[PDB]
């Protein structure tokens, strides 16, 4: 109740109104998980979307709105205990080489074990599969049967518009959605798909939010 | 009666 | 040769482990009781502490 | 760690004068800015107080109004416009910094200080104000308040400033007993919430000078006559 | 040189158990059925902490039991006063996600750590006022997972590349090396005497280590999830170990055994901090059911329950003397029970 | 045409209970629970106590003049229980336009996200508009005797005539007319957005409830006018012959289906709470053993 003491409230009151300043500019972005193996283009997405320590932080701003890109730089590949940290996030960019069908069941395992994870089931997983040019040439110009046998009773969807690799993926995310797109190693079109699908996620928050799912 | 009176409810 | 290396490694650190002193269940149990009832006096947790410390 | 002022000099009664104070060394955002004088042949008096970003700003009873305090973040200025001066503002003025929080020393660094010249309150009565005592000895000086500075919250405001002939004061204990940072344990502090005590263990060549006392227990800041050891 | 080293290390596994199934006497659960317990405990909530921003994720004391510094998920250090309620340090991380977070015992020097592998020791007694980077230990390839100050010039650090260490402040470099383990550790607790310190590891594996050398003495293998937390005893002779499989684990330094087991069937959550009181009596925990739960370290019964949170419990610490019990959730929530 | 006479009452009583016990397993949820409590769900807890002071105040009013035949108040009552139904009636209006209004903004603009004090400034000011606008219906109103006969309490005074005629439109133009066409723009741009995202694979169960509430956000407004446009029309009806009462059937018949479709709003938004979102439908469930 001494001079001291208002002194300590009033530098408890200035705090107090910066760290809602700080939580102002905190909530008016987008936070969003990179994960993916050494064989995925996870560094090529890194380098595409410019528009020692086990964290890298990224920051972009598209369609005024900026996300914060948090990939692991020098951890282990298990992902059990340090998942925890990254919850209540927007979405977690996972990429996968769909190129190598060898490293595919991995791949696969890895993305059902962090679609079914304890603390992510509130958490949008977003399925990138990168490489789609080499893809392509391994198909156009090795074979699919040797590693997946259930290539050969699937054909494409009549009900498409211009397939195996993203029914694989939907058949675990569907048993929070999964956004499978199809990128290539020059293609900028992963500035914008974030926007096309986050704007989306968040508009879900905005369902439980608000009490409208 | 009585119920013909009333202030909007 | 780093197979080797890390199982003679476990070995030592388990007869290392092998040799220390252990006493039986009473003994400690009877430490940790004299202590609890040592300790109690003066833990504000366990008894009430009325508003002239809080 | 440096506070630089300036806007010192002779100036007539009746005008204005803008004292300025340039902070090297520290946040100054982040520090309360105390504005202190010291008449010549007499003690120190505090004259200003203002915390960080202007939010509370007080004055001295007997300049309360007349002077204005203001203070620039984004260059670490402090400014100080004082108008119609007295016969009495005449003296040497000295900024200093203070954070205010658990575990804090306040009023620990001084400034520079500039003298100028022109043409209720807890009083600290100290009734010792001329000890010799030659050094290498123990001494104590004490000091009596009008008011008990022991407030309920347990924390007892004592502040003691050493300050040597052409040197600012500097501040050895900041609160009762609680030794401040650059300061010998050679100094402690004791006595009850009415009589206080400081006692040092042996005087140095370097331990000569008056021993001003301040309390903080209310927005008045009044300081003592001045306890000096001489030789 | 396969077979032999290995049948060797099955049988100094074997001579291990059947050592400790000997020396295993009597049971502390039965043996305490003659002692008088405390009953129900009744913790309010004395004063609230508000101001953070991200989920709380580590906190810890220092000598006196005023100021309580915790660690956010935004990169954000805070310390509060518990007493006046008020704020006093705020320091801005450079890494967002944290998850440990110490006092010095001597009230002048904090840390932190976590995703970004490097442990930032900060000092609060500067001169400059604000608070400024003091020490960046670096060198790890693993998260650090907790962090104690074991003196004003050295710390033990424990990250995720399932190796613990033990840094000096002055120096900057590795110090001490302890031997790695199977899992990752998780938690750490340090001893009053400053001498032994027990870590458990991702794995059923809780391991003692020395702060002279880098040699374990004690290994406990007993148990069936995760641990997640862990607590050294205020005498330094016991510890508790808590896991996912919502049932803690006290065991001793001085027979090498488990004591006590903490179980019950309506609680089939994680466990995220353990901490003892000052006399340890009053076992706190953690627990993932939004509530936090107050043992009998000698009757293993229910006799506190704390539902003031409401959302995961992530971390819990009483001060050295016992006042009060400070608890932080996700909620970025700072509770004082006491 | 007796027996359904007979049975309105029933469904009179069955809609006021059920609406009872939404309004008080909502204010259940909203104290006794720290799960439900954001930014966003003050405007819900303001609906649902403005619900159960309308149940507590004109139910028991209603229930006095169609079983009684004087009014069982003096002037004091006369004075404020209508000022405190018509002020009940518009901060509800006010409180379902600010939650069309919320939902407009987070559905149309979802990457357009301090909030809480916004919120509540909000809400105090549409408090203070919904009892503001109630001052006028205490001044003329008076007890007074209605053309053997009996006294009643009325809201205008039997020598003037036009004042009731303008106040009936300057009630069914700010409670009704404006509320009512925002509120229809809003749930319009609302389902026009949940379509143009949805129609013109992994979005085949979440396109289908998107749909679904953008379905239910357009009954939104045929239920509102279903509940809203009865009880107007009636009281404009009143409003033109207030000295030359109607006691025939019609009449009768007439306010009995306005009054039993304009206390319907205590039911509609608890049913589409628990029908649509899913965090108060477990809330809902388990305090069906607690009360």
């Amino acid at each position: 109740l001494s001079a001291e003491d208002k002194a300590a409230v009033e530098r408890s009151k200035m705090i107090e109104k910066q760290l809602q300043k700080d939580k102002q500019v905190y909530r008016r972005t987008l936070r969003l998980l990179l994960l993916g193996a050494d064989n995925s283009g996870k560094s090529t997405i890194v380098k595409q979307m410019r528009i020692t320590s086990g964290i890298f932080e990224t920051k972009f701003q598209v369609d005024k709105v900026n996300f914060h890109m948090f990939d692991v730089g020098a951890q282990r590949d298990e992902r059990r205990k340090w998942i925890q940290c990254f919850n209540d996030v927007t979405a977690i960019i996972f990429v996968v080489d769909s190129s190598d069908y060898n490293r595919l069941q991995e791949a696969l395992n890895d993305f059902k074990s962090i679609w079914n994870n304890r603390w992510l089931r509130t958490i949008s997983v977003i399925l990138f599969l990168n490489k789609q040019d080499l893809l392509a040439e391994k198909v156009l110009a090795s074979k699919i049967e040797d590693y997946f046998p259930e290539f050969a009773r699937y054909t494409t969807p009549e009900d498409a518009t211009p397939y195996f690799i993203r029914k694989e993926f939907v058949d675990i995310s569907t048993a929070h959605i999964c956004y499978p797109h199809f990128t290539c190693s020059v293609d900028t079109e992963n500035a914008r798909r974030i926007f096309n699908d986050c704007k989306d996620i968040i508009l879900q928050m905005n369902l439980r939010e608000y009490n409208l799912v | 009666n009585l119920w013909a009176t009333g202030h909007f409810m | 040769t780093a197979s080797i290396a890390q199982a003679r490694k476990l070995v030592e650190q388990l007869k290392m482990e092998a040799n220390i002193d252990r006493i039986k269940v009473s003994k400690a149990a009877a430490d940790l009781m004299a202590y609890c009832e040592a300790h109690a006096k003066e833990d504000p947790l366990l008894t009430p502490v009325p508003a002239s410390e809080n | 760690v440096q506070l630089v002022e300036s806007g010192g000099g002779l100036v007539q009664p009746g005008g204005s004068r803008k004292l300025s104070c340039s902070a090297s060394g520290f946040a100054f955002s982040s520090f309360g800015m105390h504005w202190v004088r010291q008449a010549p042949e007499k003690g120190l008096e505090w004259v200003a107080y203002i915390s960080s970003g202007s939010g509370t700003i007080y004055y001295a009873d007997t300049v309360k109004g007349r002077f204005t305090i203001s203070r620039d973040d984004p260059k670490n200025t402090l400014f100080l416009q004082m108008t119609s001066l007295r016969s009495e503002d005449t003296a040497m003025y000295y900024c200093v910094r203070s954070i205010y929080y658990y575990g804090s020393s306040p009023f620990d660094f001084w400034g520079q200080g500039t003298t100028l010249t022109v043409s209720a309150d807890i009083v600290m009565t100290q009734a010792t104000s001329s000890v010799p005592v030659t050094p290498g000895e123990s001494v104590s000086i004490s000091c009596r308040s009008s008011k008990s500075l022991l407030h309920s919250n347990g924390n007892t405001y004592l502040y003691w400033f050493l300050q040597r002939p052409g040197q600012s004061p500097q501040l050895l204990i900041y609160r009762m007993s609680n030794l401040a940072s650059g300061v010998p344990d050679r100094f402690s502090g004791s006595g009850s919430g009415t009589a206080f005590t400081l006692t040092i263990s042996r005087l140095e060549a370097e331990d000569v000078g008056v021993y001003y006392c301040m309390q903080h227990l209310e927005y008045p800041l009044t300081f003592g006559a001045g306890t000096k050891l001489e030789l | 040189e396969l077979d032999q080293l290995r049948q060797e290390a099955e049988q100094l596994k074997n001579q291990i158990r059947d050592a400790r199934k000997a020396c295993a006497d009597a049971t502390l659960s039965q043996i305490t059925n003659n002692i008088d317990p405390v009953g129900r405990i009744q913790m309010r909530t004395r004063r609230t902490l508000r101001g953070h921003l991200a989920k709380i994720y580590a906190m810890h004391w220092g000598t006196d039991s005023r100021l309580l510094v915790s660690a956010s998920q935004d990169g954000k250090l805070i310390i509060w006063d518990s007493y006046t309620t008020n704020k006093v340090h705020a320091i801005p991380l450079r890494s967002s996600w944290v998850m440990t977070c110490a006092y010095a015992p001597s009230g002048n020097y904090v840390a932190c750590g976590g995703l970004d592998n490097i442990c930032s020791i900060y000092n609060l007694k500067t001169r400059e006022g604000n608070v400024r980077v003091s020490r960046e230990l670096a060198g790890h390839t693993g998260y650090l997972s907790c962090c104690r100050f074991l003196d004003d010039n050295q710390i033990v650090t424990s990250s995720g590349d399932t190796t613990c260490a033990l840094w000096d402040i002055e120096t900057g470099q590795q110090t001490t090396t302890f031997t790695g383990h199977t899992g990752d550790v998780m938690s750490l607790s340090l001893a009053p005497d400053t001498r032994l310190f027990v870590s458990g590891a991702c794995d059923a594996s809780a391991k003692l280590w020395d702060v002279r050398e880098g040699m374990c003495r004690q290994t406990f293998t007993g148990h069936e999830s995760d641990i997640n937390a862990i607590c050294f005893f205020p005498n330094g002779n016991a510890f508790a170990t808590g896991s996912d499989d919502a049932t803690c684990r006290l065991f001793d330094l001085r027979a090498d055994q488990e004591l006590m087991t903490y179980s019950h069937d309506n609680i089939i959550c994680g466990i995220t901090s353990v901490s003892f009181s000052k006399s340890g009596r009053l076992l706190l925990a953690g627990y993932d059911d939004f509530n936090c739960n107050v043992w009998d370290a000698l009757k293993a019964d229910r006799a506190g329950v704390l539902a003031g949170h409401d959302n995961r419990v992530s971390c819990l610490g009483v001060t050295d003397d016992g006042m009060a019990v400070a608890t932080g959730s996700w909620d970025s929530f700072l509770k004082i029970w006491n | 045409e007796l027996v359904i006479r007979c049975v309105i009452p029933s469904l009179y009583l069955l809609i006021i209970t059920v609406g009872l016990l939404g309004n008080i397993m909502l204010v259940k949820i909203f104290i006794t629970n720290s799960a439900m409590r954001s930014v966003p769900n003050i405007f819900i807890s303001n609906l649902a106590a403005g619900d159960l002071l309308l149940l507590l105040t004109c139910v028991p009013v209603d229930a006095s003049r169609y079983f009684f035949d004087e009014w069982m108040f003096g002037k004091v009552g006369c004075k404020l229980i209508p000022v405190i139904q018509l002020t009940s009636v518009g901060v509800s209006v006010f409180t379902q336009t600010a939650l069309s209004a919320d939902r407009y903004r987070a559905i149309v603009n979802p990457m357009d996200m301090g909030a809480l004090l916004r919120t509540c400034v909000k809400a105090m000011g549409i408090w203070v508009v919904s009892v503001l606008l109630a001052v006028p219906e205490a001044v003329f109103s008076e007890v007074a005797r209605i053309s053997s006969s009996f006294t009643a309490c009325i809201p205008y005074p039997q020598t003037d005539e036009l004042h009731p005629k303008i106040h009936s439109v300057l009630i069914f133009l700010v409670y009704f007319l404006i509320p009512l066409a925002i509120i229809s723009i809003y749930y319009y741009h609302i389902a026009k957005t949940l379509i143009k995202s949805a129609h013109n694979e992994h979005t085949k169960k979440q396109m289908e409830t998107r749909k679904r509430l953008a379905k239910i956000v357009l009954v939104f407004v045929g239920c509102f006018i279903f509940c809203w446009f009865p009880n107007h029309i009636l009281y404009m009806y009143r409003s033109f012959n207030y000295n030359e009462i109607d006691p025939s059937l019609g009449h009768m018949i007439v306010t009995l289906v306005a009054r039993v479709l304009s206390f319907g709003n205590s039911c509609v938004n608890p049913f589409a709470l628990y029908l649509l979102s899913e965090s108060f439908r477990r809330h809902f469930n388990s305090q069906l053993c607690c009360g």
